[PDB]
């Protein structure tokens, strides 16, 4: 069969705002095969309290999914999403960059 | 860029260890209203959208009903399509299909699909005159002969072009002020700079409705990202391109939107 | 909502 990465995108629901409360996410797309582990990272440790949207896929056949978690963004707390997939060596963590 | 109501299905072979996985969730336009797991604690077709709350128990016990009949025909599919392809119970495989109802601004019906796919590829897919298919491998055509004998073509045709729309209107009206809606997006640029002669001009189009939209460069070396959603309904997505030194202002994002009536031509100034 | 023949 096809295999393919998926492609990984860490960014905040609304514009990051150190001490306000936000969602901070992890739209993982255009994989193929659908098992995958997707987990958020805050300053190396996994987060638990995280959700994330049922599995579907696109035009191409590729799934995609999101990776919620409720944070109140510090300016010191750094915050990642590890994704890991039978198409990676190792599971490629990719940080959350507040302008990306 | 009217409406439409499209059935997603994702049936997994997980060999040794039960049954197959399935998941079965519906989008009216961008919003998902329900879906299924086949590893869930209820068993039954949940909401995931206010506007489909509202549906009687009759409704609910009927999808339940109807998705997991999806389910068995699912896993046998599966069984069947290793047949096909002589393939080990040993790995795992992949069943997707996906069907439904495209409807124009009146919301007159304008386009179904059904098709489905396996391992990532098309298997089978039913074409756009809703009476033929599209027949992928050697394989495929034992579907589609098969197919083509017992009419499953016309039955279908029955669905989207007529239970597909009739329920499809009766969603967009059930949930009006929800989908019926639309959100301009709020754009803007920034200025990063990769070293010191070159620098990344990005452009950014956020909380939008619907998904659709177009983020334009222009002095060829563009970075656009997927649009991604926000979690709230609303979709981002930003492209990205490298400017040389002192050269920002000869360049210009574009976005393009539906609730854009004229584009947004942004400039870093 | 929905409708599936086997494949």
């Amino acid at each position: 069969m096809i295999q393919r990465t998926p492609k990984i995108q860490v960014y905040s629901r609304h514009p990051a705002e150190n001490g306000k409360s936000n969602f901070l996410n992890c739209y993982v797309s255009g994989f193929h095969p659908s098992d995958i582990e997707v987990d958020l990272l805050k300053n190396g440790e996994r987060i638990e309290k995280v959700e994330h949207s049922d599995l579907s896929f696109s035009k191409d056949w590729s799934f995609y999914l999101l990776y919620y978690t409720e944070f109140t963004p510090t300016e010191k707390d750094e915050y990642a999403c590890r994704v890991n997939h039978v198409t990676l060596s190792q599971p490629k963590i990719v940080k959350w960059d507040r302008d990306m | 860029g009217s409406h439409s109501m499209r059935y997603f299905f994702t049936s997994v072979s997980r060999p040794g260890r039960g049954e197959p996985r399935f998941i079965a969730v519906g989008y009216v336009d961008d919003t998902q209203f329900v879906r299924f797991d086949s590893d869930a604690a209820s068993q039954r077709m949940e909401p995931r959208a206010p506007w489909i709350e509202q549906e009687g128990p009759e409704y609910w016990d009927g999808e339940t009903r109807k998705v997991k009949a999806h389910s068995q025909t699912h896993r046998v599919d599966l069984g069947t399509l290793r047949g096909y392809y002589n393939q080990s119970e040993a790995g795992s495989h992949t069943v997707q299909r996906m069907y439904g109802c495209d409807v124009g601004s009146d919301w007159r019906f304008l386009r179904g699909y059904h098709q489905y796919a396996y391992d990532g590829k098309d298997y089978i897919a039913l074409k756009e005159d809703l009476r033929s298919w599209t027949a992928a491998d050697m394989a495929a055509q034992t579907t589609k002969h098969k197919w083509e004998a017992a009419h499953v073509a016309e039955q279908l045709r029955a669905y989207l072009e007529g239970t597909c729309v009739e329920w499809l209107r009766r969603y967009l009206e059930n949930g009006k002020e929800t989908l019926q809606r639309t959100d301009a997006p709020k754009t803007h640029m920034t200025h990063h700079a990769v070293s010191d002669h070159e620098a990344t001009l990005r452009c950014w189009a956020l909380s939008f409705y619907p998904a659709e939209i177009t983020l334009t460069w222009q002095r060829q070396d563009t970075e656009l990202v997927e649009t991604r959603p926000a979690g709230d309904g609303t979709f981002q997505k930003w492209a990205a391109v490298v400017v040389p030194s002192g050269q920002e202002q000869r360049y210009t994002c574009h976005v393009q939107h539906e609730g854009l009536p004229k584009p947004l031509t942004l400039r870093w100034e | 909502g929905i409708l599936v023949f086997t494949x």
